[PDB]
This record gives C-alpha cells, structure tokens and sequence, in this order.
RNA sequence: CUCUCGGCCGAAGCGUUUACUUUGAAAAAA
RNA sequence: UGGUGACUCUAGAUAACCUCGGGCCGAUCGCACGCCGGCGGCGACGACCCAUUCGAACGUCUGCCCUAUCAACUUUCGAUGGUAGUCGCCGUGCCUACCAUGGUGACCACGGGUGACGGGGAAUCAGGGUUCGAUUCCGGAGAGGGAGCCUGAGAAACGGCUACCACAUCCAAGGAAGGCAGCAGGCGCGCAAAUUACCCACUCCCGACCCGGGGAGGUAGUGACGAAAAAUAACAAUACAGGACUCUUUCGAGGCCCUGUAAUUGGAAUGAGUCCACUUUAAAUCCUUUAACGAGGAUCCAUUGGAGGGCAAGUCUGGUGCCAGCAGCCGCGGUAAUUCCAGCUCCAAUAGCGUAUA
RNA sequence: UACCUGGUUGAUCCUGCCAGUAGCAUAUGCUUGUCUCAAAGAUUAAGCCAUGCAUGUCUAAGUACGCACGGCCGGUACAGUGAAACUGCGAAUGGCUCAUUAAAUCAGUUAUGGUUCCUUUGGUCGCUCGUACUUGGAUAACUGUGGUAAUUCU
C-alpha cells in the first residue's frame, strides 16, 4: 500500500504500415510548415482529432432529443470553439468531423508567435519559446505546444526579464560590454 | 480475519466524504457510536476538510481536546465519533451551531443553524417493544431509547426530542402528503412529498414521493425520513431546497450565475 | 520597496486562537524572499509581533514573480507555544530536540526487555 | 378486470402460468 | 399491553427451581467546595440485562477453465431421509441408537488435470470476440509439513505454547534455544527483480493517553518497467556558372521570394554544466526562484537498425570467390556480388532503437 | 483507419499454409544530455536464513515509604516530579505471500422469526421485606543469601 497514483495514459499512435510512402511525404510536409521536431508531435496531434471524432460519432447515433447528446454534445463544441479550431456558427455536431489536423496545428503556441510577428520564422519561434522569452498574460510559458486559446490569444508578449522585451542584456551583449 | 477491524483504507471510504488519492493510505476509520459507519460524518472531516478549521490530525486532537466541541450537547473527545444525520454540532467558542442535513447531491453538507433551532432534533422510530414490567419504548435511529412514548408513535414515523432533557415534545406520523427527505440510495438528499407507499409483504416497501416540481420518484421505505406536516419542514433546509436539477439546468446556472460579475 | 505582500484567504481561528491566511508575495526580479524577511512586513500588516507569527510553505510559481505560502498569527507565545507543531518552533529557536538517532533508542529499549526490575535503569 | 369497505377517488382480490419488452430501486470505491 | 406477511414473539398471571467449578442488587478514585450532626455538584472506573454500532458465523437463489484413452457413483467406516437425544453460540447426520432404502448421473454426475486463489479489473478490438488478471481495493487462505491447545469479546494465533516428521544453532556432553510467505540484508535458484539508509513531520492505528509507540506509513538511495513534456541550434550581410517572380526575341538586367556538399564572415539569444543565497523539508535532496562564471569545427560531435523484393532508401567503389558468411520468407555468394566483409552516400524511427519468447 | 503483402507454375486461376505487419508484456543487447510521475525476488525453490529492527501503554482521576531528585515544617496519614513492579488494556489489527482450493473460494441477491458480539451510544442500576464513620489473607518492586558453562532460567 502506498499513496501513488499509477494512472497514466498514452497520447499517441503510431501507423499499421511503417514504411508508406505519402504517408511519410504528407506527415514530412506537415513537419515542415509548423516547425515540429518529430514525427511523434503529429502523431499525438492525430490522436486528439481521433479522439474527438470518435465521440462526436458515438454522439451522431443518438436521436435530437436525446439528455446525453444535448448535454455532452454542445461540451465539445463548447472546448473546439473555446481553442479557436471551431467558429462560431459553425456548431452543429457534423462540422466536427470536416475539422483537421491543420486546424489544430494552427493554435500551437509556436506557430502563434510567428503569426503575430515576434519572430521571423517557424523555427526562430520554436527557440523564443524555449529560451524563456515568450509569455502569455503574465506567465512565461516555455512549452511550445501550448495550444493557445481564443480569449489569451491578444496577450502574447516579450516576457519582461528577458533582452527582448524587458532590457537587460544577455550573456552575450554584456561580455562584448566588458571587452569595449 | 480473526475479530474485528481497525483501520480503514481511504479508497474504500465513502463517496461523500470527498477525501483525495494522495494524501495518504488509511481514513479516519469511524468509532462504533450511533451511526453505521457508511451513513456518518467523523468529527475530524467536519473539522479539517469541511470546515477549514484545523489543518492536520492533531490539530482536530488540539481542537475536541479543549472540550469545545458538542454533539447533540454532550461534549466530545474522539475525532472519529460518527456524526450522522439531524446531529447537532454546537461550537460555542465562536458562536456557530451545525445541524447535518444532506444536500441534493448526495453528500452531507455545511449548514449554518440558530442556536434557537439547536435546541431541539428529530430522530426516526425504528422499533417499538414493550418489557420490564410492562414499560413500553422506543428506538430510533440514533439509538437512542425513549421509555414511556405517546401510545400513537409507531414504527416509521417522526420524533422530536428535547436535546437538553432527552424527552419528545411532538411528532409526525407516516402518512400520505407528507414531506419527507431520502437518507438513503440514488436519490439522497432529495425533498418531497409523500405519494404513494405500496406494500410489498415479505420484502419492502416501496414509498412514490414528489417533487415541489413535479418529479417524482421512489425510494424503498427505510431511505424515508418524515421531515414535516403537510409541506412545512420542521427543520430548515440547505441552499438548495432538497431538490435535485439535472445537469443541463445545473450548467446553466452556473453559465448565468457568472454573468453577474464585475 | 518592490517586495509587497498580500493575503487571500483570512479566517480567525476562535478555538486555535490564531488568524490563518494564505499568503500572495510579488517580488518581480529577485529570488524567493526569505521567511525572516516577510514576517517583518507582515507584522507591519497586522500591528503585531514578528515573534507570534508563523510562515510555511512557500513555492515559488514559474517564470518567478509570484511566490504561494501560508500563514498564522496568534494570539501570543504561550498561545504559539501549545498550539504551534514542534518543528515550526524550532525554526525560531524555542524548542531543540534531543540527539538520539532513531536506532539508538530501539537497541536500548531492546536491550532493556532482557533485564528485570532496577537494573533497567543502568543499562545503556 | 371486478366484488365487500373508507374519503366519483383509494383497499382487497385477480386472470392459467411464463418467456419477451419498457420503466423503476438496488447495485463499494479506484 | 404492543407487534409482524407470518411466533412456540413481546409483555401478564400461577406453581416451583436458582448450579459452592456460585447471576445482578458499587467495601473504588479525582476536582471545586459547601447548605442548614445531617443534605450536597460536576466527573473517572466499574456493572447483570436490553437496544445500537463494529462485525463474525451459518444458510437461499444463479453463475466458472480442460478432459469420456473418466459412464456410472455414494452406502461395512453416514451415503439420502424419519424419530429420540448428545454436542455445539445456535439450524442441521454435526454425532450416537433404532429404523426406512434411498441420494446424484449425457441438462456430462463421479474421477483426473490446471504453467487455477476468486472478483473489481488489464491488453487487444469495426461489430461480434480472444487472452491475461501472483501484484497495492474487497473477500479467502497460510506462516517449514501435518496435529492439539491455553488465554481471551474475538485465535485452533505461530514476531503464543505442547508434541511429532524435516532441517538447524550453542554446549563444559549434563542440557538449552529455534521458524524472514514483516523491513532491510545474505545464500541458493534461475532468462529474470533495489538500501543491512533517515523519520513519526504527513495519513492513520494502539494504549490508562492533548504528552508515549508504530520497518504501518512517509522521505530519500538504486531504477531506460513504463507513461508525460522536451535540447542537440536560430538569425543577418555577401557570393553562387543555384531556383522562382517583372522586362528584354535573347544575351542580360533586381535586396522581390526561397535553397545549400559556403569546415564564408558577423554579433545577438540561451541552456546543460560549475556554483553563493533563498525557498522546499522533520532535517536534507530534487524541481521552482535568483547571484557570478558558462558555446563556433557552438569536439558541450546522437544513436539503433537498414539500402534485391515484400518495405523507405545505391546493378557506387575496393576485397572474397557456393568460401567466409547473409537471409524471418523468397533468395544471395562458383572472378564484373544491387544482398557477404568494408569505405562513401542515402533511408527510417529518434533519447531511443534492435533481438528472443508469451 | 472495418486495410493487407511476398512464396507452389513455362505462364494462369485457386485451395492452403509459411513468411512479413501493428500493438502489448517479460527478458536482453547497443546507446543514453534535461525534466515530471512511476513498477520493481510474482513466474524457477510456500527453497534456506547470519545480524539488527518491525508492539507496546499513565491521566487530575487503580497501587508510591526507591531520598532517585528536591521541597515547605519539622508530632504534621499522603507536598510534588517520578524509575521500578503489581493492575488494566492492546498485541486477533496492520504487513507479507498465493501453496492449497473447481459448486469450493468468490460475485450479485436474500435470511437469521436458527446465533454470538470487547467496545461505542442510549436505557437500566434504593423495584428483592430479609465491622458499615470500612472487612480478610497473601504477593511483587525493595533488602539480603544463592545455584547453573549456558536462556527475557530462577
């Protein structure tokens, strides 16, 4: 007997086929434009698609009236609104299953740093994030899949202890200083 | 096992008294008093996790140990003695008085009561015998024996008791259109009055009762607990009413309560 | 002056005789500020002692600005010496534990079952 | 679905017995 | 009198009994002190009986894997039932006396097996399924193997006792003491599994108890079982016999957008480490927070398998010559080997990747 | 994500199996910078065990004549703190393992109107017509004398 919890739980799949092409070019393609490190973190980002079709799709059997598909059934539109994959007109449960990976690739944290204009490149995103430079509202976030959700989307800033934002030099600037 | 057990497990402890994962391996483990041990509150969640008062196992300790804690106005000094339903906690140090009364979800709940309602408790007949002579008595649900009742108490119905003399002042009698609370199965904490009771000879009873909405349901007959005459409740009632929202309404209430911020 | 402190989630303790709070600390760009510092502006806060109050659990939040700890204020020192756990008084220098380990003591107590009446008192 | 009572509305009986189906209450926590 | 669905119930009355191995009816402790020699107020221990709580026990109904190279079993010696008792906490072949001759069996009894403790559950899965469940929760059992007890509310108890069988410690040879399937640790076994560490601070338990104790439990150490996040670089200026966009019929004209087998230049950013301090904690560690140092082949270098097809990716070069060896399968190797041994290059997953078995 | 692919012939269409493929679990190889949780002598031997620890316990309130301390005041029964020992209570729980065991265990469902229950909580406790302003004998701790190579022996 002990006071540990042992619930753990997988966040990926991986394919039937290992070795398929365009399957290999289309997850490399998806690699590319969001900055990603491995094939893993699409992996994990189809997971969660295929998690949320295949409740919506439990959902679609049970007739309009039904208590558990009116109640359960708007609480996911209600999270794919609130992380900005889903709009807002676009609530009924059969707009869940035209969703992609895109979409959900799109509110990472890192590929919101290079929309908004903090960086100059996918992957210049990816090390802002990880050097700590990068905060949302008022905390650093240091995660780059850090699926940004709508309403703290208008906070993304420069995280004041850091020489973009706040001022104070780095290691490097301020060695060049010493040697001036 | 070879007699009897001491300790309990804290993932087999029950439901309703909202203890963690991770805090440890063992529950309070309720002393043996007047309530099962499924149907009660231990002193030492009402204290520590309810409460907010103490903030370990030894401060409840600190706490019951400088006699400032009674239940139903005799003072108690075990932290795990069973506080079960209609129980009076009077804490006169601060000023505040507790009756245990469930909610609409299950559990037991906070509630805040006048120390001129603290006076007085009402308990459930469970058997009635007579003996010793020809003395007749009572036992409710408390355990607690009341010798010489009024000759119209019977079994099922309501007492009230006197908490400072032990003695009944008045009671209610199982009837049809009474209200009544379930103490007991899925729909606990739940307040209505009585419909329906259908005998079932051999087995038990089953008791329709309705809502002040107009939900019904039923329960069997020993999860029913005569609150009042007619429809006023001789006891107060929590927040909510005893009246169970389903939880699409239970959502929009909070979805409309959070827009009155700013 | 950067350093300030706020305090959530008051309660008077009637029956512990102590006021219990759980305490917000701001320091923007220093490390986490040490208990002996945030008992001075605390007492400064509520008009007492820094003697009769009493700090714990302070985690610092990431990123670094925010600190999280709790807090208690008594009544006086006897009220915070009864009432107050052993360890969270020697942090101010007003109950020392002895110096047995813990196996000293239990191969004495064990030395001890195998001798009767009054040379139990001798052994060790 | 009807006979003897209480305030037209409840008891008590059924009808040959079941399978089926729907509801209910009871089903440890994790 | 009161009750249940139903008492041979609960009460009432009468006649008696009441166990010397006795049934209750108090020769007990504390704190404040008193009111008119008496009358006292709060507690603590007790206590027969009743109720309750915590249980336990014995029953009801339904349900389990493989086997027929297990088809008849049970019945002297209780097998099924009846009567009277004995025992037992009580209901009963539980057991004894006398009877009756029954009871179970293709709807698979009886016997054997199980790499069988049972469930809650776990893996996989379109739907149906299949397999695992020693393992932290519930229930059972057991403390080397059988057996018998004492004490007690509760044990057929093993961190209690008495024997016997099996091992085995001391001995002055007469005797004495044992039981890790508790926590550590050791040997053995094996493909196969961590420290003779710290503490009652947490969660709770025991006791006469606000105070003592707890290898329960907590905290560290070992730990690529496994699961989560996630570095190993980003950017800019040049140049290209690189690409793309506007014009020139075309040569060729441009900061307009991209790319690199530029070990081209250039500062700006940062952790990993090193390390004061705080914080954490019982006391420490770790993480979080902060000083100071900390990157140019940023040598502070990423690996494991592969390149014939299944199946992503070289009939490139050297060696060997049905040899060595590769290859799950098909096949490869006999002097030009797309397959072996290597160099280069390329591919896949990536702090992980091969192999064996279920 | 309700999926297939190579292998029998000179070529073909099939039956059909071998082989691949993906999880999941035990081992194991090579490699391993950060950070959060986390299993861990089950399988074979329910094999065998050095050493140490894992079960004890006092309130105002059962028993204090230990000077072991000290303290009034010295005719003051007992100031107090208190080891020891007697008494009470616990040690029947917790922990460990999975050898037994196949209508057995167990799960759901009922029953005790066929039984016991320390404790807790409530009841009851001048309900009996018949030395007490306090009864009797021992025994530890202690003192003192010993035995045995040896024991928590006496």
């Amino acid at each position: 007997p002990v006071a540990r919890s042992w619930v753990c739980r997988k966040t990926y799949v991986t394919p039937r086929r290992p070795f398929e092409k365009s399957r290999l070019d289309q997850e490399l393609k998806l690699i590319g434009e969001y900055g990603l490190r491995n094939k893993r973190e699409v992996w994990r980002v189809k997971f969660t698609l295929a998690k949320i079709r295949k409740a919506a799709r439990e959902l679609l059997t049970l007739d309009e009236k039904d208590p558990r598909r009116l109640f359960e059934g708007n609480a996911l539109l209600r999270r794919l609104v609130r992380i900005g994959v889903l709009d807002e007109g676009k609530m009924k449960l059969d707009y869940i299953l035209g969703l992609k990976i895109e979409d959900f690739l799109e509110r990472r944290l890192q590929t919101q740093v290079f929309k908004l204009g903090l960086a100059k490149s996918i992957h210049h995103a990816r090390v802002l994030i990880r050097q700590r430079h990068i905060r949302v509202r008022k905390q650093v976030v240091n995660i780059p899949s850090f699926i940004v959700r709508l309403d703290s989307q208008k906070h993304i800033d420069f995280s004041l202890r850091s020489p973009y934002g706040g001022g104070r030099p780095g290691r490097v600037k301020r060695k060049n200083a010493k040697k001036g | 096992a070879r007699g009897p057990k001491k300790h309990l497990k804290r993932v087999a402890a029950p439901k309703h008294w909202m203890l963690d994962k991770l805090t440890g391996v063992f529950a309070p483990r309720p002393s043996t008093g007047p309530h099962k041990l499924r149907e009660c509150l231990p002193l030492i969640i009402f204290l520590r996790n309810r409460l907010k008062y103490a903030l370990t196992g030894d401060e409840v300790k600190k706490i019951c140990m400088q006699r400032f804690i009674k239940i139903d106005g005799k003072v108690r000094t075990d932290i795990t003695y069973p506080a079960g339903f209609m129980d009076v906690i009077s804490i006169d140090k601060t000023g505040e008085n507790f009756r245990l009364i469930y909610d609409t979800k299950g559990r037991f709940a906070v509630h805040r009561i006048t120390p001129e309602e603290a006076k007085y408790k009402l308990c459930k007949v469970r058997k009635i015998f007579v003996g010793t002579k020809g003395i007749p008595h009572l036992v409710t649900h408390d355990a607690r024996t009341i010798r010489y009742p009024d000759p119209l108490i019977k079994v099922n119905d309501t007492i009230q008791i006197d908490l400072e003399t032990g003695k009944i002042t008045d009671f209610i009698k199982f009837d049809t259109g009474n209200l009544c609370m379930v103490t007991g199965g899925a729909n606990l904490g739940r307040i209505g009055v009585i419909t329906n009771r259908e005998r079932h000879p051999g087995s038990f009873d089953v008791v329709h009762v309705k809502d002040a909405n107009g939900n019904s349901f039923a329960t069997r007959l020993s999860n029913i607990f005569v609150i009042g005459k007619g429809n006023k409740p001789w006891i107060s009632l929590p927040r909510g009413k005893g009246i169970r929202l389903t939880i699409a309404e239970e959502r929009d209430k909070r979805l409309a309560a959070k827009q009155s911020s700013g | 002056d950067t350093v300030t402190i706020r305090t959530r989630k008051f309660m008077t303790n009637r029956l512990l005789q102590r006021k219990q709070m759980v305490i917000d600390v701001l320091h923007p760009g220093k490390a986490t500020v040490p208990k002996t510092e945030i008992r001075e502006k605390l007492a400064k806060m509520y008009k007492t002692t820094p003697d009769v109050i009493f700090v714990f659990g302070f985690r610092t939040h990431f990123g670094g600005g925010k600190t999280t700890g709790f807090g208690m204020i008594y009544d006086s020192l006897d009220y915070a010496k009864k009432n107050e756990p052993k360890h969270r008084l020697a942090r101010h220098g007003l109950y020392e534990k002895k110096k047995t380990s813990r196996k000293q003591r239990k191969e004495r107590k064990n030395r001890m079952k195998k001798v009767r009446g009054t040379a139990k008192a001798n052994v060790g």
